DNA sequence: GGCAGCGCGCTG
DNA sequence: CACTATGATACTT
DNA sequence: AAGTATCATAGTGCAGCGCGCTGCC
DNA sequence: GGCAGCGCGCTG
DNA sequence: CACTATGATACTT
DNA sequence: AAGTATCATAGTGCAGCGCGCTGCC
């Protein structure tokens, strides 16, 4: 059921968590499975999103769970496991090969990649590779920080973007550079460096094999999340390399492997929509999907100026592009108080969907 | 009749005299018609010539401290707005004054404008300092200004190591642990706790400092001919808090407790003297590159350290006024574990009622024939009273049991007597045989603690004191003391800087109006502005000493 | 070539000069020899000609604040120390500056110099107010300072009643409610809640004032001729905290919420109009011949009070300037209060939460157009915001419901309709159908509040605003407003209190250094100085409004 | 037994009273009876002296008993009844006449006469009648002032006093006077005036009938208690009547009514003694008794200059008036902290000391 | 008939 | 519908 | 090139008290 | 093997 | 054994 | 009568963190 209401979902007391609200979901952020063991309501009916709404270092505590059970938000855990040696504004993977099973336990190891530093505000590559094991009433973490020595052909570390990927040991794809200051640099930071690249990453063994293609130079700041069942997947756009363009989108890109029985055939094609207004980001974060069609925020809360057009703005944007008539209409738009901080909650032949903001910790819902 | 500018410029500063009020004389001695001070118009032509960047090396001033984008919010941007220089344009201009004084300076050999001949060693020093609660403006925006400022400014003290056998120094700049010597470098409004911001702001500014350090360079094309230096620094304004949040160790410690040794919490012993020198950066990368929380765990660590290691050169860093506070809130505290006859330093449910009815009749004792109306937060008037030579008795005049009232007194008596040595502005030009006997004379002083006391708590400035004292002073090609070197021309200039901001420089807007309090203190601490203005001769009573009586009036 | 003393006194205050600097200045232009400002032995001696207590009436300045003995502790003398001037000599000098404007403000009639003809009524105000948290000094005794201080001050209004049929108004003094006409007589180091020491220091000061007011009295041998006057004052600056624990009555209230009427608390209704004088003192002597809390307990009270009335004349008290902070915390309350849908005045375990979480909300989505930064103790520029006739729209868009929304700008509008009776400064001589038409508007704007909101708290200033104004001001031999006799002109006095002795005045000695602020504060508020000095004509540029086009630039 | 050790009572910890530690002593002014009804010690064998450590207004809290028990000093309850509308630091005079007893409770009435105001800043002479009434676990009280009205030959309202009598319905005698500022006064206000008079006064009939003497001027501000068993009463010096020639005494003043079985002869004597050093009085309070002898305070604990003499100090003065070779010797002085402010507590045919302070709350014991 | 908590609202 | 205070700078003289 | 005018805003008003409930004696 | 309190001492 | 800041006034010029 | 010198002192350094116990799981 698409279109659904706003549900802002219930708040936190702070009677028996830290001081914060729980509004500190600014700068996270995280993923979250349909998972077993409801180890937050054993009832014979409700199956429950299993989620750890925390994987940061210096946006907020060092990681933390969420009550997010069949239908309801609320709190069922606290906690500051691994106390914050973590990445800055980075990304969050595609979950890792699953080990061998445990009575009363299950397995998930989990990528992070790319950031800022808490210390040196420089460029980061810290590929990270963080176990996760969830047992009843309580879980427990490892951490397992892998530098340049195990890596194999670098990427140049950059600023931002999401990763996606089938669900073992193939492509990764797609971060956002940073102009970054270094020794005599400081004076006019506003140039335009450029890779735009293609690289396929395997899991295990640490090798951004770049993939074959005449390099579509411009758009790496923002992207979409894979799409399964027919599979496609999609970049929108949010930079011009310089911070003084902007990028006022009327149509999107795929980046798809196109024959998915092996992994081959790289192409790369755009498609021009039924476009609602214009500008279909508003320098900041969609990324979200649906079952048959996107799910896509984005826009402004608060309007921060738009270079050229006086377009974007706070509704959200449905793209039909799994539609080969490629068009563009719109849910009906719950405006609620959300936007320009929204993290995904998807689910395959249905619409449930969840999302975070920045301090007003709510649910956008459809 | 009329007037030279710079006089007028001179004349400004020393009043603290804001533009408008100047403009406000000017006005009311042209009205009454009286040939007198030059207009604001002729001011603000040699305004711009002693502001930095007007050198070169081996054009807008008052660049912003952000230096990327507005519209465009992928960066998260932390919460931080003020005015930086460059840096290097500030060391030249400060090159440019002293320039004249080594005219003078070169005296007994000459052979002055021989540039490729004579080099210049000079040598300096540099800090910063948070501060805490100023005035917050409405700001027109959706995120706060977190009520605090940060200051970075950098001192000159030596020119002379490179010249001959007679290698002779020849200025000292006499104050020199003050004010009106401080040259300011970044002022900001920000915070350093949820810090954030000091790898934004003065991350940079020490990235430059690398490239700056140990390297002869050339005033370039100065005032006729040239003149070459080779700049030195050292690096000790940086008090214990800031010392370890971002020299990578741990503020309290309690495994480690000094950031020059290794050391444990439990030693009262003799020496440690190791000199740990940037290996913490390798035992980084050792936890970095394996488990890091689980690997080395206590282990292999000279001293546990989180970060990558911000500012440079860890080799160099102590403070001297800013022990006295600490030596304070130690000897007040042993006083007061005197005054009732109880042992093992607590706050335990039937000794700390003890204590604190103990420490309040100190108080109240202290009150009937000195000063101290606070409790918490000491400051370095109320430290200075607690080492002056008399008054010691009277701090002691309620401690019963006379052997330990004699006790007591000795150990404060000795602390007197080798206090000497730091808040000394050049030893190795005066007690020189205490110089050369000090070690000694602090493990008897750490003796008499020793015995006298089964409490021995060691605190992180006692080991800063019965150690890396007389080694540090001793060390070559350092400068040979502490006292000189210390952080107090800072903070008299916190003094300052809220005197210049709070109803002084420009309001109404905040990024606006710290580029204008910047502005006036970089103008107010020129000597080109000091040496022309309030040197007059005072009338000469014979050294104001004796006629042949009265020490006193 | 040399210059005229008075010229340089009235040059120094203006910059708000510290005497050394001035000699500093005097001292450099006279080595680089200019003829220029006088030496200060030339300032000194007419320093005491404008000194209090050099007139007569119907030798030593700055008397001491306890005037007993020192060796003989059997009066408990409270903790005090500060400098007070006695009060008719503060009169008088006064007195003697707007003679001249007289002599220019006899007009149309002349007939000057009669001295038994025309006599002249004049009528001013006064008030008093503490402080908070001034820093505290060594002090060489046995018990403390408690950190604060009152001061005691009054304006001069108007100086016509008693003349022809053609009673005109001859001088005004154009500012008024501000500094630089605010004459001190009282400064001291003290504190008023554990109070003990007004009676000490303010009593006195007031029964001088019984004996003053009320009577024809001479300005003897002024200047030649004599002058008379007629002294009328109007006390008004005890601003509510003031008002009743010294005015005899219970500061919260919840029986009898005005010092001028007898009210109950739940009363939303009409008017009361009753105004109580001096009876109350003898209720005091009922209950203190009778059963102090056991005779005509809450039986024969128009309103409790327990002591026998300090400061005398009951009939006349209100501010203006020191209600906004109370309307702003009363509007800000009830959009607060409108904003979560809840009823019933309260923080309810369950209510409490929507009340904190909107005013949260509103404080942000105020920050993202407007200013506030802090939550308690309102200030008066956040006052005037919220009744600018402007940005009505954005104090209430977050207020969904639109009828809700039309209602509470409409009440704020006839707020901002009906504000300007009072913060008007002479009113009867502007808006005089407003001053007419003031209380049935009133009882409007307060029926608006009777019918679109079923809440109705009246707090202790709404009540001084829907009465006791239309015929305070209507009321015959009084002034005839309450703008002009607010209470603002000691507030900002204080902004110069602290500045007048935080590093300005004589430091190291309290007694000696509170004297050396209240001297050159009398010094600094002369109009026979602020008529010599700043006074130029600027260069004209036809009244700075139009060429023919833009109201801005 | 005299002669007896400091006993610095025990300290209160503010657990179960007020935030002030009890240290609130300053300015106070009170009664104490040996008296039965043992309701903060119901034992067989502890002989309890009654007390209400404070009756007084702007001094204090209002009234307050003590547990003054048989031999220690704690805390036993905490009073504010009748809260504040009480007088300044005046006096606390003789036992008003008993009433008719009850069934389970006992009858007391208080005198408070002179003092300050806390709201004037002038002379008071508020004559005050206060019934106590003490059954076990609670007491009540009631209010009685009486001004002017019921008063008849008024004496002039003064500063500082105590106040002594037989124990029913006789002589009250010496306040001590001020040099108080009126209208047209505020300049130099060290002159003298002068009463120095005997005054009979009856407790139930308010009437002030002075007693017949040619008066000795002088010395009226302190004074000592009456003493029974051949009956006698002591003035002691503190001042000149202008606060700029000190009261270095060497003598005491007798006054006496001559044959107490009627009440008449009233005569007057001074008497020197073996006098230690100087200098009786340290310009404040002493006035306790003992069973043959004195118990005299009131030195220095911090040497507030003395004008002529540089003699008086914190230490105790006992005088032996009862012989009539009429010596003065010293107990062994319990050089403890006190001084300066002590009040009484006496008992008869033997040695039972207490005493209170400013803020140094303690007991003074011999 | 108190009575000392919350519990807060008044004006600072 | 308090007044007094700050420093560029755009717009008059 | 001299001189105001305009722009926006900081400064300072900075804890006692007295209800009105309550069980709770 | 944590783990979140006191409980405080270090330097602010 | 930080320096810089304040206003009488006693003691030199 | 001009000019320093002396007298005493205010100004400003203004919360995170990391132990070391503890039952307590
Ligand atoms: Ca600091
Ligand atoms: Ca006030
Ligand atoms: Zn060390
Ligand atoms: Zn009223």
């Amino acid at each position: 059921m698409s279109s659904g209401p706003i549900f802002s979902s219930l708040v936190t007391d702070s009677s028996r968590s830290s001081r914060k609200k729980s509004d500190s979901a600014l700068g996270t952020e995280f993923t979250v499975v349909c998972d077993r063991v409801p180890l937050r309501d054993p009832s014979p009916t409700v199956q429950r999103f299993l989620c750890f709404v925390f994987d940061n270092g210096s946006g907020a505590m060092s990681t933390l769970p969420i009550d997010v059970g069949g239908e309801g938000i609320s709190l069922s855990d606290m906690k500051e496991v691994k106390a914050m040696p973590h990445i800055a504004s980075g990304c969050t993977a595609v979950w890792g090969p699953p080990l061998p099973p445990k009575p009363g336990k299950d397995t998930k190891q989990v990528i992070l990649w790319g950031g800022l530093d808490k210390r040196r505000w420089c460029c980061s590559n810290d590929l990270t590779q963080v176990d996760i094991t969830i047992t009843p009433k309580t879980t427990t973490a490892k951490v397992s920080i892998l530098p340049a020595d195990k890596q194999d052909g670098v990427p140049s570390p950059r600023t931002g973007h999401t990763l996606v990927a089938i669900s073992s040991l193939q492509a990764i794809l797609f971060g956002g550079l940073e102009l970054a200051s270094r020794h005599a640099r400081l004076g006019t930071c506003a140039q335009s460096c450029k890779d735009g690249y293609f690289y396929l990453l395997d899991m295990t063994t640490l090798r951004w094999n770049k993939l074959p293609l005449p390099p579509l130079v411009p758009r790496a700041y923002h992207s979409s999340t894979w799409v399964p069942a027919s599979s496609t997947m999609v970049i929108v756009g949010g930079i011009t390399y310089s911070g003084h363009c902007p990028s006022e989108r009327l149509s999107v890109s795929d980046v798809v492997c196109l024959k998915i029985s092996d992994t081959s055939q790289y192409t790369l094609t755009e498609i021009h929509m039924e476009g609602v207004r214009d500008s279909y980001v508003s320098s900041s974060s969609a990324s979200a999907l649906c079952d048959d069609r996107f799910v896509l925020y984005g826009g402004y809360h608060h309007d921060k100026s738009g270079l050229h057009p006086p377009e974007p703005s706070r509704d959200l944007y449905v793209m039909n592009l799994q539609t080969k008539k490629a068009v563009v209409h719109h849910a009906p738009t719950r405006m609620a108080s959300a936007g320009h901080t929204c993290l995904r909650l998807i689910d395959n032949s249905v619409v449930m969907i969840g999302g975070t903001c920045k301090s007003v910790n709510c649910c956008t819902n459809l | 009749s009329c007037m030279t500018p710079e006089e007028c410029l001179g004349m400004r500063l020393d009043m603290l005299m804001t533009k408008n009020q100047y403009s406000k004389e000017y006005n009311i001695l042209k009205e009454r018609g009286f040939s007198t001070l030059c207009p604001p118009k002729q001011l603000d032509a040699i305004e711009k010539t002693l502001m930095p960047g007007t050198a070169r090396y081996s054009l807008e001033p008052d660049s912003v401290t952000m230096d990327f984008h507005e519209y465009v919010p992928d960066f998260p941007c932390p919460n931080t707005k003020g005015v930086r220089f460059p840096y290097a344009h500030a060391v030249a201009k400060t090159l440019e004054e002293l320039e004249d004084e080594i005219v003078n300076g070169l005296k007994k050999l000459g052979r002055d404008p021989n540039d490729p001949t004579l080099v210049i060693h000079t040598i300096c020093k540099d800090g910063a300092d948070g501060m805490g609660d100023v005035s917050v403006h409405k700001e027109k925006s959706d995120h706060l200004l977190p009520d605090k400022a940060l200051r970075f400014s950098f001192c000159v003290l030596r020119c002379s190591v490179m010249h001959k056998d007679t290698e002779v120094t020849i200025y000292e700049d006499p104050n020199p642990n003050s004010v009106r010597s401080n040259r300011p470098v970044l002022e900001c409004i920000g915070d350093e706790n949820d810090d954030g911001t000091v790898a934004v702001c003065v991350g940079p500014i020490e990235c430059q400092r690398l490239l700056m350090k140990d390297k002869i360079m050339r005033v370039h094309m100065s005032d006729g001919t040239q003149r070459a230096h080779y700049l030195t620094f050292f690096n000790s304004m940086v008090d214990e808090k800031w010392d370890r949040a971002h020299g990578g160790l741990a503020g309290a410690g309690s495994k480690y407790l000094c950031t020059l040794c290794e050391a444990v919490r439990d030693e009262a012993l003799e020496k440690a003297g190791s000199y740990k020198i940037t290996r913490t950066l390798k035992k980084i990368e050792v936890t970095a590159s394996k488990m890091k929380y689980e690997s080395q765990e206590k282990d292999t660590f000279g001293v546990k350290g989180y970060p990558l290691l911000t500012t440079e050169p860890w080799e160099r860093g102590i403070d001297a006024t800013h022990t006295d506070i600490n030596m304070g809130n130690y000897f007040k505290s042993l006083i007061v574990r005197e005054m009732a006859q109880v042992h093992s330093w607590a706050k335990t449910a039937n000794v700390k009622k003890q204590i604190v009815d103990a420490e309040s009749k100190l108080d109240k004792h202290l009150k009937e024939s000195l000063g101290l109306n606070p409790t918490l937060m000491m400051a370095g008037n109320y430290a200075r009273e607690l080492f002056k030579a008399e008054h010691a008795d009277k701090l002691v005049a309620l401690v019963d049991k006379p052997d330990r009232k004699s006790a007591l007194v000795e150990v404060l008596a000795k602390f007197r007597q080798l206090r000497k040595v730091y808040r000394a502005n050049w030893p190795l030009n005066d007690m020189s045989d205490e110089v050369r006997q000090y070690k000694a004379k602090a493990v008897e002083m750490a003796n008499d603690l020793k015995t006298h006391f089964p409490y021995a708590p060691c605190t992180n400035y006692l080991h800063k004191v019965i150690e890396h004292v007389q080694e540090l002073i001793e060390h070559p090609s350092g400068v040979g003391s502490v006292g000189a070197l210390s952080s107090e021309g800072n903070e008299a200039g916190n003094k300052l800087f809220r005197q210049l901001r709070l109803g002084h420089a420009r309001k109404g807007n905040t990024y606006n109006g710290l580029r204008d309090v910047l502005c006036t203190h970089w103008l107010y601490t020129s000597k080109t502005l000091r040496d022309k203005a309030a040197x007059x001769x005072x009338x000469x009573x014979x050294x104001x000493x004796x006629x042949x009586x009265x020490x006193x009036x």
